[PDB]
């Protein structure tokens, strides 16, 4: 009756097959599992690549799945995701910086980027207010190539955050990544500009913590789960089942993920 | 038969000269207002740069 939408973005067939087996064995057939390329709700996206239709890429440190090394840490990493076009077409993150060099008009693209950053900034400040932190950390790659997209990102993110009344501290990519992996307790909320390096940093943090499920906020309004490994996908499915209104099944999947990461399907 | 013909004959040379000058003026205008237009086309280096960015390099 109900439907779970599986999106594949750069994920090996093994992970997708594992996810399908897990849901089928745990759900028992009550909720069907359909595959697609875009969704707004009841969706799990498998693979490092960012799907189409997501504007925010928040990720946290769930208490249940905290690795013993990272016990007690509490930091929220939100990556701003610009609208994604077809693979052949030039992405906005690159168009916004190359067209300016070429002299082409960049009004509509700036407007679209501004809207995406505002939504991401609103999500970040809401998380910061909920956690109670007073200052957030913006992350912008300091490469000369990305001298326009980051500039707009800073101009808008700081504007929205200052309007909300919180402080912002701008930093690069290498220093923040090292701090987040080594000393993450000194960062409460970190926003990331839309760059490939930032995406890798978000994945590394999501994996080093012990394997977690990232939350994507879409344009339509909602939250969709995202994973890239067996454990992360299993946690993403468990959260998705919990959202559908299944508690016991979600707990079983979470327990199986904690015990046997690479073979949860057989473990449960 | 006599007068108007004579005055027309007297007019002819000046009018011929002025019309020749007018025609020269118009051809001179034809060539004056011709200019070679050099068009500018988007440099392919930017295209190559965008291609590289799309590759995620």
């Amino acid at each position: 009756s109900k439907q779970l939408t599986f999106i594949s973005a750069g994920a090996t067939a093994a992970v997708l097959q594992s996810a399908s087996a897990i849901v089928s064995k745990v759900a028992g057939g009550r909720v069907q599992t359909k595959t697609a390329k875009e969704a707004g709700r009841h969706a799990v996206v498998v693979g490092p690549e960012t799907p189409i239709g997501v504007h925010t890429a928040v990720t946290e440190v769930p208490k249940s799945a905290q690795d013993p090394l990272f016990s007690g840490v509490s930091t929220v990493v939100v990556r701003a995701v610009l609208p994604r076009a077809a693979p052949d077409s030039v992405q906005l993150r690159d168009a916004l910086d190359v067209y300016a060099s070429a002299g082409i008009d960049t009004k509509e693209e700036v407007r679209s980027a501004t809207e995406a950053f505002k939504k991401s900034a609103e999500v970040a400040v809401g998380k910061a207010k909920a956690k109670g932190v007073k200052r957030i950390v913006l992350v912008v790659k300091q490469a000369s190539k990305h001298n326009c997209i980051n500039e707009l990102f800073k101009k808008i993110s700081t504007e929205t955050i200052e309007s909300a009344g919180l402080t912002t501290e701008v930093v690069g990519t290498a220093a923040v990544a090292n701090q987040l992996i080594v000393n993450p307790e000194s960062l409460g909320v970190v926003l990331l500009n839309d760059v490939a390096a930032t995406e890798q940093i978000e994945l590394a943090f999501a994996g080093v913590v012990g394997g977690v499920s990232r939350v994507y906020h879409t344009v339509e309004g909602g939250k969709i789960s995202a994973g890239h490994s067996f454990k992360s996908v299993a946690l993403a499915v468990a959260q998705e089942l919990r959202e559908l209104g299944l508690s016991s099944e979600a707990d079983k999947v979470e327990a199986a993920a904690s015990k046997n990461p690479r073979a949860v399907v057989s473990a449960l | 038969d006599i007068m108007v013909p004579s005055f027309v004959y007297n007019k002819l040379p000046v009018i011929h000269f002025l019309q020749e000058k007018r025609a020269e003026q118009k051809l001179r205008r034809v060539l004056d207002e011709t200019y070679t237009e050099w068009t500018e086309e988007l440099d392919q280096a930017h295209v190559t740069d965008a291609i590289t960015r799309s590759l995620n390099i």
